[PDB]
RNA sequence: GCUAAAUACCGGCACGAGACCGAUAGUCAACAAGUACCGUAAGGGAAAGUUGAAAAGAACUUUGAAGAGAGAGUUCAAGAG
RNA sequence: ACCCGACCCGUCUUGAAACACGGACCAAGGAGUCUAACACGUGCGCGAGUCGGGGGCUCGCACGAAAGCCGCCGUGGCGCAAUGAAGGUGAAGGCCGGCGCGCUCGCCGGCCGAGGUGGGAUCCCGAGGCCUCUCCAGUCCGCCGAGGGGCACCACCGGCCCGUCUCGCCCGCCGCGCCGGGGAGGUGGAGCACGAGCGCACGUGUUAGGACCCGAAAGAUGGUGAACUAUGCCUGGGCAGGG
RNA sequence: AGACUAAUCGAACCAUCUAGUAGCUGGUUCCCUCCGAAGUUUCCCUCAGGAUAGCUGGCGCUCUCGCCCACGCAGUUUUAU
RNA sequence: CUCGCUGGCGUGGAGCCGGGGUGGAAUGCGAGUGCCUAGUGGGCCACUUUUGGUAAGCAGAACUGGCGCUGCGGGAUGAAC
RNA sequence: CGAGUAGGAGGGCCGCUGCGGUGAGCCUUGAAGCCUAGGGCGCGGGCCCGGGUGGAGCCGCCGCAGGUGCAGAUCUUGGUGGUAGUAGCAAAUAUUCAAACGAGAACUUUGAAGGCCGAAGUGGAGAAGGGUUCCAUGUGAACAGCAGUUGAACAUGGGUC
RNA sequence: GGACCAGGGGAAUCCGACUGUUUAAUUAAAACAAAGCAUCGCGAAGGCCCGCGGCGGGUGUUGACGCGAUGUGAUUUCUGC
RNA sequence: CCAAAUGCCUCGUCAUCUAAUUAGUGACGCGCAUGAAUGGAUGAACGAGAUUCCCACUGUCCCUACCUACUAUCCAGCGAAACCACAGCCAAGGGAACGGGCUUGGCGGAAUCAGCGGGGAAAGAAGACCCUGUUGAGCUUGACUCUAGUCUGGCACGGUGA
RNA sequence: CGAUCCUUCUGACCUUUUGGGUUUUAAGCAGGAGGUGUCAGAAAAGUUACCACAGGGAUAACUGGCUUGUGGCGGCCAAGC
RNA sequence: GUUCACCCACUAAUAGGGAACGUGAGCUGGGUUUAGACCGUCGUGAGACAGGUUAGUUUUACCCUACUGAUGAUGUGUUGU
């Protein structure tokens, strides 16, 4: 009954099948695991933000914003819209003795 | 249906679609529910959590019999009747309210929700929650208990 | 044998059941069976109707269904009694009959000899030798069809109130209350300590 | 202490129906099947449907003692004897 | 005929032409089924509803063991409401003012009534120029900087209900009580945040059913055998000559 | 002598329960097109098996590229640390 | 601007509101995300690195590739070169 | 852009059998099957066409329903081979000559010789069990492990006081 | 003994007293039995046993010179602690 | 009582039997581990019991030969079966390490008879040894859980008198 | 250093004790213990040569192969004999 | 029972080995290694003992190949020498 026990022969292409998916970014990290008497001041910070200020701020922001060549030459012909006159001269151009 | 199959296209083929090297037996980790604390915890837990133990008092002779009472919120409140009422309740008159009776359809307990209609009622009723009976005392309604 | 997310499922089968199963492909057979046996019993009869003895009404006996209203099996004893007619007199009538049941409520009580009075006005009788005692005149070709359909009176009928209109008024907006539920329920619940804890205060002495 | 109903019926007496089986299938049994035959016995338990429209089932001639054949005939066919 | 290629198929297996196993040769038979239940997926009908599934009505018409109807047959099932061992309780906030020391602080009156931020298909407003003399004028097609209200959904904040824990305060009196109710916080919940189910059908999947077919050594129940043989038992029979 | 008890004995025979059970051997019936692995973790009286992840397939869904600079991603370097 | 936390300090720090400039190494690519689930759960060989052995077509590993799951051309022939 | 075991999906105007629908389909002027150095089609599953056999029913397309597709299981039942005109017909001393009947004689019958069982018999009679085996006549397809003109075989008819 | 008919023999060692029996079909043995020697239970409302049941049964048509239970295995000489 | 039917070392050591003896027999005993009804030791008779030696005998052998009977052998007659992938000429090679097939070579003719038994890892049974099985059965005791009976206690039948 | 089920104890002037009450007992909610050392937690001795079945070359004893310590055979150097 | 080992005698010498530890459808079955049994040690016990002693069924070739022996076989017209 004697086996083999443990290798990672064949991990490394197993992992990187899908790949490693690196989470790096997301926008507004989740608020667990925060120190408690921190967020004991914030949600209070938050509820004044409703009921503590509308004139104040709002018309202060109205304050502060009542407060506020041969060359070069062919492309002119050849341009699609900027050369209706190139062709003033080859099919009514003025060209003629 | 016997000819929309998998056994129909998997005839000409070996094994059957179980497998050459495990080959499919019997019933290999048992029958049913075997070893759910012996070698599928990781199956019961994880999947089932609580299925083992106990928690509570013991009833005897349960009948679904005294605890019988289906509930209302006040959004299906004005349901009940045809809304013809709700037009000649708002037509201007006075204090006259229609009798909305929860009785009537079955339903015991008025529970609440938010935003009830402005125009006055007398609900009539075995139970009521008294976040609902803040609310009809808001609409200037009243409150009349069935026994 | 479980595996990925499923429910627990225990069928009860471990019993070995396809001996004793009872198949219904005599179905539709017993249905004809059964219109031929009422039927034959349509013709049998006579005059009277088949289902033909009357119900009581009755209250259904719960918290659950006792808001509405049923058929049950005998006029009351002292219900028929009111009707002033005897007992075995009143089966061949075609009333219903049954010992077992009382009567608590008036209420409940007089609306069944309303009912009983209902009966006994709609009662068209054949006599045996017209010596003229409680029986019928030429009427209405036997009163234009012998027999009735589920019960004579179309017993539930189950009777729906109005109360339709009225001005609310002062100190009903202004007393009533959840908490005369709550209040009233734990006035309940202590009834028998508060009793008790006076008691021993005025025996303590 | 008694009492019809609706309820139950893979045995028995008749009976109609089948998105069934078509002889190695269907009952074990389409047939002289619970039979032939094995075991002292308790018991076990098979196989075997198909001529043609009709028997018209090949008279007679001819080798061999006959089986078996060549000629002949009946049949739409003896490549159904 | 010939050149070159060329070990015998299934099977377990790290590996089969294997000195591994099964396979003489042909014909027919022959092995993932059905019922229940749950789950996801998909088609169809209805939609805060859905379902006749059990009954009754049709005349008793071959196919009818079908189909059609009921609705004061919607009893009920499943869903709409949760949480707690249980008594039980049971889901609306936002805007403009007012009263008290306007405070770790709650209350009073209007007005819409499901919050907010970042993302966000599609849609709308679009400066702006673009098409034969020139002015002079409205439709017009297409491009369009930037801006706007923003779906589904995801990430995050706030709130609400219930069970709990710490904190302290005020009130109501079907009758003044170890009586009812409310607040601010912090955590437990299969919940709330304008619902999506239900009924049939089909697939795949797991499970209990003989359960993909064939296979033990056994276990029990209730029966027939001393015509062979083991031994008693009753009754019979048999054994030449010589030391 | 563990012998004999109907060619059966260290528990006969016959029929039922019984199609007993099996993680163990053997078989598993038409073609074509696409995609295509694992023998590893943890725990189990687990070591010839399962549970769980990993790996595989299928069915979808939500979007973006079609026009002096894009969004996003990585078995890679480069520049820092 | 808010704070009920911090505090000589209009200070610390979070949170919220409005305004102003898209261009911040190379390279390649269309990405993001949910459901259900089979099979698997006996492995083996090779360059270098390695532990037990005197050594092994031995036993145990790490990193990577392969045989397994895969023919073809070379090694006369062969699972891995 | 194409490899593929285990495996999962998709497409099939692939096949078999049964059911509603349709083909004013098909056929005693030849259906099913089966065979076929016959003509082709499809990558393939499989099909269509000709010829030959047989002699009474059968197939398409759209749906529906399967107890639906074999080379394998020391597969079940049926059937035939290579082995093969091979092993083999060898326990206990034995035959010979002539004659008759007969299609036909190493075995049947008679006759003579040569024999063995040798009175605990290869003899004369029974109990058990066998149940017509006893006897006679008749035939020669079976059977008697060669043969038969014979029998305890087959056929018919007798007998057990 | 003119064929048939028909005891090779001694010297001894180990095991068993001998005659008998046994593993039908792989063994006849030294294995089993055996007389001899002991030991024990029980005077019958009992010893030993059977029995699903009764004071039903066997020993028992018996009675310590007997039944029931074992060891040892002729004889002679021995039987330690 | 002894290297025993029991002595590991052991072919103990001596003596006798022999030209020569791990054998036999007699003797010696701290005898791996003899021994007293677990019966110790003797001993005539007996034995399809075991082991050794001598005399007589002879194909057991040296060393094989010959005759007879039946077969086998051939023919007339009737005639199976095990078995069997297709089959069968060898060396080395690699290969699952010991091939009829593959590779490189040796070579290789119709079809058979009578012998023979080297190979076909020949046939004959899903290994009786061994191992795994969460498979069993027979037996055993101070395994675990129980029970027939039996031994005693209590209640009922179960009273009268001192 | 230790899960469920069970037990035991403590905690609220707590919930339910089933027709309504009063009390004893019991049931619960919360957190501490009494154990599973095979330690993610079974309640547990032996022999089979009288053996049986399922199987394994995944697993011995025989050969063959790889290895050659050990055994066996030789070689180089020269203190010595 | 020997593989091995010593021993007496001969001799030129009585060298060592391999061919699935050659060779069992060639044999023999002494011992190892089934069931009987006795002894010794161990075990409370059934039983165990590379401890000792005895008694114990050795199957089939007619197939293909190889070999040995026996006829023949394709060509030179035929056949003979
Ligand atoms: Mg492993
Ligand atoms: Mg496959
Ligand atoms: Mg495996
Ligand atoms: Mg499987
Ligand atoms: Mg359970
Ligand atoms: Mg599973
Ligand atoms: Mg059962
Ligand atoms: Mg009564
Ligand atoms: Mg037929
Ligand atoms: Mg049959
Ligand atoms: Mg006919
Ligand atoms: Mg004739
Ligand atoms: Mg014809
Ligand atoms: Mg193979
Ligand atoms: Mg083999
Ligand atoms: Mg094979
Ligand atoms: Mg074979
Ligand atoms: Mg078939
Ligand atoms: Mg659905
Ligand atoms: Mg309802
Ligand atoms: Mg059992
Ligand atoms: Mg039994
Ligand atoms: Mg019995
Ligand atoms: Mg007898
Ligand atoms: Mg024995
Ligand atoms: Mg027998
Ligand atoms: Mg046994
Ligand atoms: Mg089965
Ligand atoms: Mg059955
Ligand atoms: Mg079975
Ligand atoms: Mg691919
Ligand atoms: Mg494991
Ligand atoms: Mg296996
Ligand atoms: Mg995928
Ligand atoms: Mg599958
Ligand atoms: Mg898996
Ligand atoms: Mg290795
Ligand atoms: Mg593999
Ligand atoms: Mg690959
Ligand atoms: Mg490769
Ligand atoms: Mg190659
Ligand atoms: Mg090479
Ligand atoms: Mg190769
Ligand atoms: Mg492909
Ligand atoms: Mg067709
Ligand atoms: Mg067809
Ligand atoms: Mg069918
Ligand atoms: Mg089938
Ligand atoms: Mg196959
Ligand atoms: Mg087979
Ligand atoms: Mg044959
Ligand atoms: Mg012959
Ligand atoms: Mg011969
Ligand atoms: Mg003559
Ligand atoms: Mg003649
Ligand atoms: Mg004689
Ligand atoms: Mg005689
Ligand atoms: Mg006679
Ligand atoms: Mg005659
Ligand atoms: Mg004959
Ligand atoms: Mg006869
Ligand atoms: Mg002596
Ligand atoms: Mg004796
Ligand atoms: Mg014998
Ligand atoms: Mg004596
Ligand atoms: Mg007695
Ligand atoms: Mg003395
Ligand atoms: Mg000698
Ligand atoms: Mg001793
Ligand atoms: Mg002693
Ligand atoms: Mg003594
Ligand atoms: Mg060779
Ligand atoms: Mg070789
Ligand atoms: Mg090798
Ligand atoms: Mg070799
Ligand atoms: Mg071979
Ligand atoms: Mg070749
Ligand atoms: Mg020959
Ligand atoms: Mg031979
Ligand atoms: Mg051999
Ligand atoms: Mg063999
Ligand atoms: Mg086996
Ligand atoms: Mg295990
Ligand atoms: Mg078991
Ligand atoms: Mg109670
Ligand atoms: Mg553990
Ligand atoms: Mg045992
Ligand atoms: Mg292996
Ligand atoms: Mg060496
Ligand atoms: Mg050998
Ligand atoms: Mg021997
Ligand atoms: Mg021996
Ligand atoms: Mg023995
Ligand atoms: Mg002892
Ligand atoms: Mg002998
Ligand atoms: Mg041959």
């Amino acid at each position: 009954a004697k086996s083999k026990n443990h290798t990672t022969h064949n991990q490394s292409r197993k992992w990187h099948r899908n790949g490693i998916k690196k989470p790096r970014s997301q926008r507004y990290e989740s608020l667990k695991g925060v120190d408690p008497k921190f967020l004991r001041n914030m949600r209070f910070a938050k509820k004044h933000n409703k009921k503590g200020l509308k004139k104040m701020q709002a018309n202060n922001a109205k304050a502060m914003s009542a407060r506020a060549r041969k060359l070069d030459r062919l492309a002119y012909i050849a341009h699609p819209k900027l050369g209706k006159r190139a062709r003033a001269r080859i099919a009514k151009g003025l060209r003629l003795c | 249906p016997s000819r929309l199959r998998k056994t129909r296209k998997l005839r000409g083929h070996v094994s059957h679609g179980h497998g050459r090297i495990g080959k499919h037996r019997k019933h290999p980790g048992g029958r049913g529910n075997a070893g759910g604390l012996h070698h599928h915890r990781i199956n019961f837990d994880k999947y089932h959590p609580g299925y083992f133990g106990k928690v509570g008092m013991k009833h005897y002779h349960l009948k679904r019999n005294q605890s019988f009472c289906p509930t209302v919120n006040l959004d299906k409140l004005w349901t009940l009747v045809s809304e013809q009422t709700r037009v000649n309740a708002a037509k201007n008159k006075t204090g006259a309210a229609p009798i909305i009776d929860v009785v009537r359809s079955g339903y015991y307990k008025v529970l609440g929700k938010g935003k009830l209609p402005k125009q006055p009622v007398i609900v009539k009723a075995k139970f009521f929650s008294r976040r609902a009976e803040e609310k009809i005392k808001s609409v200037g309604g009243a409150c009349v208990l069935v026994a | 044998a479980p595996s990925r997310n499923g429910m627990v499922l225990k069928p009860h089968f471990h019993k070995d059941w396809q001996r004793r199963v009872a198949t219904w492909f005599n179905q539709p057979a017993r249905k004809i069976r059964r219109r031929k046996a009422r039927q034959a019993k349509a013709r049998r009869i006579a005059p009277r109707p088949a289902s033909g003895p009357i119900r009581p009404i009755v209250r259904c006996p719960t918290v659950r269904y006792h808001t509405k209203v049923r058929a049950g099996r005998g006029f009351s004893l002292e219900e028929l009694r009111v009707a002033g007619i005897h007992k075995k007199v009143a089966r061949t009538i075609g009333i219903s009959v049954d010992p077992r049941r009382r009567n608590k409520s008036t209420e409940s009580l007089q609306a069944n000899v309303q009912r009983l009075k209902e009966y006994r006005s709609k009662l068209i009788l054949f006599p045996r030798k017209p010596s003229a005692p409680k029986k019928g005149d030429s009427s209405a070709e036997e009163l234009k069809l012998a027999t009735q359909l589920t019960g004579p009176v179309m017993p539930v009928r189950n009777v729906y109130k109005k109360e339709k209109a009225r001005v609310i008024t002062e100190e009903e907006k202004n007393f009533k209350a959840f908490a005369s539920l709550r209040m009233a329920r734990a006035n309940a619940r202590l009834f028998g300590i508060r009793a008790k804890r006076a008691k021993e205060a005025a025996e303590q002495d």
